[PDB]
C-alpha cells in the first residue's frame, strides 16, 4: 500500500474465515520489520466485545458484522513506528493459542 | 412423541371465500407452530411461522392465531393460485413432526362427461397383448365410478385407471381406465364396453365396440 | 507490565539437537505458545499448551515449562526448521509475544 | 434501529453484563489460567469424589427446593428446578442440554420472539424444565449480570438411599443406583461424574476443567440418536 | 438469498447405495442446522435427520436404522447424504431444508428434490400404438386420437403430438407401474371431426435413457374404415 499521509485512518480487513466462525475468537497481531509480534486487541462475535491493547487502548477501534467478513480494525493518526505487516488470527473460544495464522498485511507510512 | 392432526382431509371452496384450517397438538407445545404450502409437484413453501407470525412476501390473506394445543389458519379471500396441500409442523421436540396435510379446491358448476372407446389396433394384436382405453373428457366433480364390461360380465382386479391434475382455466378432470388382456383372452370374447357413472348424468352411460370388425 | 525473555540466537551442527528456552517471572503457571515463522511468512502454531503440538508437525518438535523456564528442543536439525521462534503467554488480560531466536544450521 | 437483518443470534441474546466490581470474568473469555492460577483448587475442596458418597437402596424419588447459592462448578449439584427469569439478570446465551446444546432465546411473556437485544422491560427468558422424553430440555446454566454462574434444571434427581452427605444427583450416579442416566436424573451438562457436554462456552462457565480432554460420545434419547462431544479428564 | 441446489435424479437396485448432495448456492451452510427431508409419492413429509456444524453434533431419526449418514464439506460448500441398502420403499423424493440453531426455528429453504427410484430392471424402449377412432364414434361430432406408450422404462416419456403443434385438447396422463415393473401411458388428443381428413396425428415418444425416439401415425378411420 501507498503511504497513508501521516494522520490518517487504516482499516484493516481480516477476511476471517476460520474453524466454526462464530464461535471462534478473532484477533490482530502486528509485526514490525524484524521486531517480532506484539498484540494489538481481540473480539468476540457473540459478546461485542472489543479488549485492547494497553498500548493502543485509545486508537483501536474494532468493528465488525455477522457476516464471515467485514470484520476489522480502525488505527487513526498513522506515525512512522506503525509501520508493520498486520496478521489475523482465529483461535478457540478460550484455550488462548491462536491457531490458523492469515496471510500478512504491510502497512507503510512517510 | 408429538403426534399432530390436522382438519379437514380435503375442502372444497368457491372463488371468493374464506377457508379455515385447524391444526391440534397431541401436547401443548407453547407457540411453536409452522404452516408449510406445497403445489404439485415443487418443494414445500413456508408461509407462517410462530404459530401467529407471517414472513416475508406472504401474501396478507392468511392469517394465523392459536396457542396450546389449538392452532388455525386461515385465508380470508381464496385465489385461483391458492389450491395447494398445506402441512403444519411443531419445532417443539427435537424430533420434528408434520401434519397430515390438507387439500384444497375451487367449486364450479358440475359439467357432464363425455366418454370414449378406443379398440385395441392390429400391431398390439399379435404381440400377446391388447389395451382396450376408455376415455372420460373434462368433467366435474373429480368423483366418477368406471366399470368394464366384456360380454355383460364385470371385471375385477384387471383395469388401471389415471386421473388428471385440475384443469387451472376450467377447474375440470380427466380420467382414463385401462383394461389389459392377453391375446388368448381377448380372442375368446366379443363384446366390450365402458360404463361410467357420474353426478352430472342422470342415468349411467355405456359405450360398446364389437370385437374385431376388421 | 510483564516481560519474556529468550536468547538472541542459537546455532547447531545438522542432526543434532537445539534448545531454545523462554524464561519469565513465575512462568510456570502460564500457558505458554511456540510460534515458528519463516523468513517472509505467516506464523504457524507449532506447539499449544506448553507441551501439546497440533497436527501435521513431526513428532520431532518437543516443548516443556516449568518453574521459572520454558523450552523448545528439537532433535535431529535440518535445514527445514530454520525460523524464528516466538514465546506467547497471556498475563493480566494482555498478550505478552517473547523475543524471537533465530534458528540457524 | 432496527435488530438486524434477522442475524438470529446477535439479537435474541441478553447482552447485559457489568461488572464494576472487578473480578476480571469479562477478562477470562479470551484466555484461561491454569488450574492453579485460577484458584480454583480450595473452590473445589468443598465437593468430594463420587467414590465413597453412599450407597442407594429400593426405589427412585424426586426432590426440589435444594439449592446452596455457590458458584456450580463441580459434579454434584441441585439447580433447583428453573423457571422464567427476566432479560435483566442474564449474561451471554443460555445454552440447554437436549443433551444435544440448543441455544434459546428471549420470548416475550408467553410465546413471541423478541429481538430487542434483551434489554426492554417485558424481554424474558422462558426457559422450562421438562424431560425432552415429553419434550423440552433437561437443564441449563447462564452467568448472571454480575458474573457468577447459575444453573437450573429438572427436579435434581435424589438416589434413594441416605448418608451424613446424601447425593442430589444431577446426572449420571452409576454404580450406586443402577438407574440413574442422563434420561431419567440428569438435570445439568454434566454427562457423567467427570465430563460435561462440550459447547463453545463450556470453559466460560466452569474456567477450571481447561486441562480435560475431548472425547466423542453417542447415545439414543426419546426417538433420537445424538452424536456429541464430551470433555472428560483422567476418567 | 440461499439457492439450495440438489442432484439429478437416481435409478439403483436393491442393495445398493446412493449419495445425494445438496449445494447452497449464494450462501453457507456453517452457522445453520442442516436436516434431510423426504417425500414418498403420495404421502407426507418425513424428517432423516440433522447436522449441525458449529455444535459439531448430528442427530439421526431412528426410522432409518442407521443408513442415513450425513456429512458437510465447507472447503467445496455441500451437505452430502448417504443412504445404504436401498430397500424397494425407498423410491422418493428427497429435500435438504436449512434451520436456524436456536430453539424451534423453521425451515425456511428447501431444495428441489432428488428422485430416487430403487427397481429392479434394465433401461427399455418404448412401444408406441395407435388408439384409431371408431366411425360411429367420429361420426358424433368431436373424435379423439391417442398413442399408448407401453413397457418402457425408466422415466420420463415425453409425449408430443406433430412435434408439439397441437397442445390444446392434449391430456398427457400421470405414468403409471405396470404389474410387471414397467411403465405405461397415454396422450390422447381430441378435435373437431372435420379435420381429421387433415393428416397431423402423428405422436412423437421420446425416451433419453433408452435413447428412443418414435413417430407413429394414429390412422383416422383406421382398419376397415
Ligand atoms: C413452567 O413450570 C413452572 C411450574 O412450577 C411454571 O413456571 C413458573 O413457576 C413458578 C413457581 O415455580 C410460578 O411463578 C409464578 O409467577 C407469576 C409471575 O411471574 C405469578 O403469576 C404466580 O403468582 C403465584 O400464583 C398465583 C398467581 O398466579 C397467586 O395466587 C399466588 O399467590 C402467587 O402470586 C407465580 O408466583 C409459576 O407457576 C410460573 N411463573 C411464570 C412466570 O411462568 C409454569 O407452570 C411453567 N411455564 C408456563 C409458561 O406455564
Ligand atoms: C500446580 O499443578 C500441579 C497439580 O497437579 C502441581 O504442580 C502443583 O501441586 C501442588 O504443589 C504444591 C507446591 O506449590 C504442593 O502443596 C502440592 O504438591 C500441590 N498442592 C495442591 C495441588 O494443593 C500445583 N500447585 C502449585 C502451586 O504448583
Ligand atoms: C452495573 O450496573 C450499573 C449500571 O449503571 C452500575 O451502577 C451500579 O448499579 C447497581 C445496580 O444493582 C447499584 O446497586 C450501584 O449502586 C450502582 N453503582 C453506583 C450507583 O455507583 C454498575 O457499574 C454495575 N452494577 C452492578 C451491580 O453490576
Ligand atoms: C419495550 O416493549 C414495550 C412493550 O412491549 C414498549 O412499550 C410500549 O409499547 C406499546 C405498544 O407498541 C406502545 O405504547 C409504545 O411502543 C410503548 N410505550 C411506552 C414505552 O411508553 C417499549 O416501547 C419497548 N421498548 C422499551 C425501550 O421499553
Amino acid at each position: 500500500a501507498e503511504v497513508k499521509k501521516p494522520g490518517s485512518s487504516v482499516k484493516v480487513s481480516c477476511e476471517a474465515s476460520g474453524g466454526t466462525h462464530s464461535n471462534y475468537v478473532i484477533t490482530w497481531v502486528r509485526q514490525a520489520p524484524g521486531q517480532g509480534l506484539e498484540w494489538m486487541g481481540g473480539f468476540i462475535p457473540d459478546f461485542r466485545t472489543a479488549m485492547y491493547a494497553q498500548g493502543f487502548q485509545g486508537r483501536v477501534t474494532i468493528t465488525a458484522d455477522e457476516s464471515t467478513s467485514l470484520a476489522y480494525m480502525e488505527l487513526t493518526n498513522l506515525r512512522s513506528e506503525d509501520t508493520a505487516v498486520y496478521y489475523c488470527a482465529r483461535g478457540p473460544l478460550s484455550r488462548g493459542y491462536y491457531d490458523y495464522w492469515g496471510p500478512g498485511t504491510l502497512v507503510t507510512v512517510s | 412423541d408429538v403426534l399432530m392432526t390436522q382438519s379437514p382431509s380435503s375442502l372444497s371452496a368457491s372463488v371468493g371465500d374464506r377457508v379455515t384450517i385447524s391444526c391440534r397438538a397431541s401436547q401443548s407445545i407453547s407457540s411453536f407452530l409452522n404452516w408449510y404450502q406445497q403445489k404439485p409437484g415443487k418443494a414445500p413453501k413456508l408461509l407462517i411461522s410462530a404459530a401467529s407470525s407471517l414472513s416475508s412476501g406472504v401474501p396478507s390473506r392468511f392469517s394465523g392465531s392459536g396457542s396450546g394445543t389449538s392452532f388455525t389458519l386461515t385465508i380470508s379471500s381464496l385465489q385461483p393460485e391458492d389450491v395447494a396441500t398445506y402441512y403444519c409442523q411443531q419445532s417443539y421436540s427435537f424430533l420434528l413432526t408434520f401434519g397430515g396435510g390438507t387439500n384444497v379446491e375451487i367449486k364450479r358448476t358440475v359439467a357432464a362427461p363425455s366418454v370414449f372407446i378406443f379398440p385395441p389396433s392390429d400391431e398390439q394384436l399379435k404381440s400377446g397383448t391388447a389395451s382396450v382405453v376408455c376415455l372420460l373428457n373434462n368433467f366435474y366433480p373429480r368423483e366418477a365410478k368406471v366399470q368394464w364390461k366384456v360380454d355383460n360380465a364385470l371385471q375385477s382386479g384387471n383395469s388401471q385407471e389415471s386421473v388428471t391434475e385440475q384443469d387451472s382455466k376450467d377447474s375440470t378432470y380427466s380420467l382414463s381406465s385401462t383394461l389389459t388382456l392377453s391375446k388368448a383372452d381377448y380372442e375368446k370374447h366379443k363384446v366390450y364396453a365402458c360404463e361410467v357413472t357420474h353426478q352430472g348424468l342422470s342415468s349411467p352411460v355405456t359405450k360398446s365396440f364389437n370385437r374385431g370388425e376388421c | 507490565s510483564y516481560v519474556l525473555t529468550q536468547p538472541p540466537s542459537v546455532s547447531v551442527a545438522p542432526g543434532q539437537t537445539a534448545s531454545i528456552t523462554c524464561s519469565g517471572d513465575k512462568l510456570g503457571d502460564k500457558y505458554v505458545s511456540w510460534y515458528q515463522q519463516r523468513p517472509g511468512q505467516s506464523p504457524v502454531l507449532v506447539l499449544y499448551q506448553d507441551s501439546k503440538r497440533p497436527s501435521g508437525i513431526p513428532e520431532r518438535f518437543s516443548g516443556s515449562n516449568s518453574g521459572n523456564t520454558a523450552t523448545l528442543t528439537i532433535s535431529g536439525t535440518q535445514a527445514m526448521d530454520e525460523a524464528d521462534y516466538y514465546c506467547q503467554a497471556w498475563d493480566s488480560s494482555a498478550l505478552v509475544f517473547g523475543g524471537g531466536t533465530k534458528l540457524t544450521v | 434501529l432496527i435488530n438486524t437483518n434477522g442475524s438470529w443470534h446477535i439479537n435474541r441474546t441478553a447482552l447485559n453484563c457489568n461488572d464494576s466490581l472487578h473480578t476480571g470474568f469479562l477478562a477470562a473469555l479470551f484466555y484461561t489460567h491454569k488450574f492453579n492460577a485460577s484458584g480454583c483448587p480450595e473452590r473445589m475442596a468443598h465437593c468430594r469424589p463420587i467414590d465413597e458418597f453412599a450407597q442407594g437402596w429400593g426405589p427412585i424419588t424426586y426432590a426440589e427446593g435444594h439449592g446452596s447459592d455457590q458458584r456450580p462448578y463441580c459434579w454434584h449439584y441441585a439447580p433447583r428446578q428453573c423457571g422464567t427469569i427476566p432479560a435483566s439478570q442474564v449474561c451471554g446465551p443460555v445454552y440447554c442440554f437436549t443433551p444435544s446444546p440448543v441455544v434459546v432465546g428471549t420470548t416475550d411473556r408467553f410465546g413471541a420472539p423478541t429481538y430487542t437485544w434483551g434489554e426492554n422491560e417485558t424481554d424474558v427468558l422462558i426457559l422450562n424444565n421438562t424431560r425432552p422424553p415429553q419434550g423440552n430440555w433437561f437443564g441449563c446454566t447462564w452467568m448472571n449480570s454480575t458474573g457468577f454462574t447459575k444453573t437450573c434444571g429438572g427436579p435434581p434427581c435424589n438416589i434413594g438411599g441416605v448418608g451424613n452427605n446424601t447425593l442430589t444427583c444431577p446426572t449420571d450416579c452409576f454404580r450406586k443406583h443402577p438407574e440413574a442416566t442422563y434420561t431419567k436424573c440428569g438435570s445439568g451438562p454434566w454427562l457423567t461424574p467427570r465430563c460435561l457436554v462440550d459447547y463453545p462456552y463450556r470453559l466460560w462457565h466452569y474456567p477450571c476443567t481447561v486441562n480435560f480432554t475431548i472425547f466423542k460420545v453417542r447415545m439414543y434419547v426419546g426417538g433420537v440418536e445424538h452424536r456429541l462431544n464430551a470433555a472428560c479428564n483422567i476418567g
